[PDB]
């Protein structure tokens, strides 16, 4: 079914897998939605698998009275924050729902209220990549990535890149808007290719090294 | 959980009348389960200086 | 009349119990493996080895 290629070869891997074994770090969370946040979100998206997502606070009283019960220690994300807390993966791990219109469609989005797995280290994990320069773009072994925030200007971001996207840059030429991630590898080859407004090529997904 | 909510009404009997039926309806509601975790660790030398007291 | 019907009228069964799945599941195919059927194949070496003489 849907198999209209054949190939001479499998992918490597799907975003937000682990590919390779080796120390790693993740903490649970709970998808805060986007229309939650004060000062308005400049940039909008889905809560989409393999993007990074912020620390937004503590959701752990589980009370309403003068005392509270402090039953777990639980933690309240949003798809874009300025202090970074992890990158969702393992799509094992939740549940299709389907969609609007119909079930049994595909759908690679996780709703609001529900939990999640975010990775801080990871010694191989398949993310999407994408180009924030307008420009082709051969990023090669070792390089930087960085993600979108909410609070991202407009006019940093005259191409219409989503919420919580992941960019790859070289080592001095990173763009004036993003969020670095500290001690991020790309640790594998690819290729984009020439980029425009409302024409944005997702890019393709790519092995990453998170710390 | 769901629910069976029956339905029907009598009338006065005759031998060539017509016969009276009943139906019902259903409904339905959900609810979500939510999981805890949580471990331990131990190692050799903190048993044998626990065990003095 | 008709007093109230308490719950809201609807059709009883839902989608699922309705739906039977194929026991099977489809596999994508790739590129074809021909060199054993050119050639053939031959086990003589062991692992661990570095050569072939």
């Amino acid at each position: 079914m849907f198999q209209k290629q054949v190939y001479r070869q499998y992918t490597p891997g799907f975003p937000g897998d682990l590919i390779e074994d080796g120390p790693k770090r993740a903490r649970p969370g709970r998808i805060m939605s986007l229309s939650a946040v004060n000062p308005a979100a400049t940039a909008t998206g889905p809560n989409r698998a393999s993007r990074a997502f912020g620390y937004a606070g503590d959701v752990s009283a589980l009370g309403e009275g003068q005392p509270k019960t402090i039953a777990a220690r639980a933690s309240e994300v949003v798809i874009g924050g300025a202090n970074f807390f992890g990158v969702l993966g393992h799509p094992k791990h939740y549940a299709l729902f389907g969609s609007a219109g119909d079930s049994l469609a595909p759908s690679y989005d996780l709703p609001d209220g529900a939990e999640g797995e975010f990775f801080d280290m990871a010694t191989g994990l398949v993310v999407e990549i994408f180009n924030g320069a307008a420009a082709a773009l051969d990023l090669d072994y070792g390089d930087l990535v960085a993600y979108v925030p909410n609070n991202l200007a407009t006019a940093d971001d005259a191409l219409g890149l989503p919420a919580g996207a992941l960019v790859g840059f070289k080592t001095g030429s990173m763009p004036t808007g993003l969020v670095q991630i500290p001690n991020a590898r790309i640790v594998n080859a690819i290729s984009l290719p020439a980029q425009s407004a409302g024409n944005l090529v997702a890019g393709v997904t790519i092995v990453q090294l998170t710390q | 959980q769901g629910i069976v909510e029956p339905a029907g009404t009598a009338v006065e009997y005759g031998d060539h009348t017509n016969i009276p039926l009943t139906s019902w309806n259903a409904n339905f509601e959900r609810r979500t389960i939510v999981r805890g975790e949580l471990g331990m660790m131990v190692g050799t030398l903190e048993e044998g200086r626990a065990s003095a007291i | 009349n008709f007093t109230a019907p308490v719950t809201t009228p609807s059709i009883p069964t839902p989608i699922q119990f309705l739906q039977t799945w194929l026991p099977g599941f489809v596999k994508v195919m790739t590129a074809a493996r021909k060199i054993d059927e050119i050639i053939g194949i031959d086990t003589v070496g062991s692992w661990e080895d570095q050569e072939i003489v």
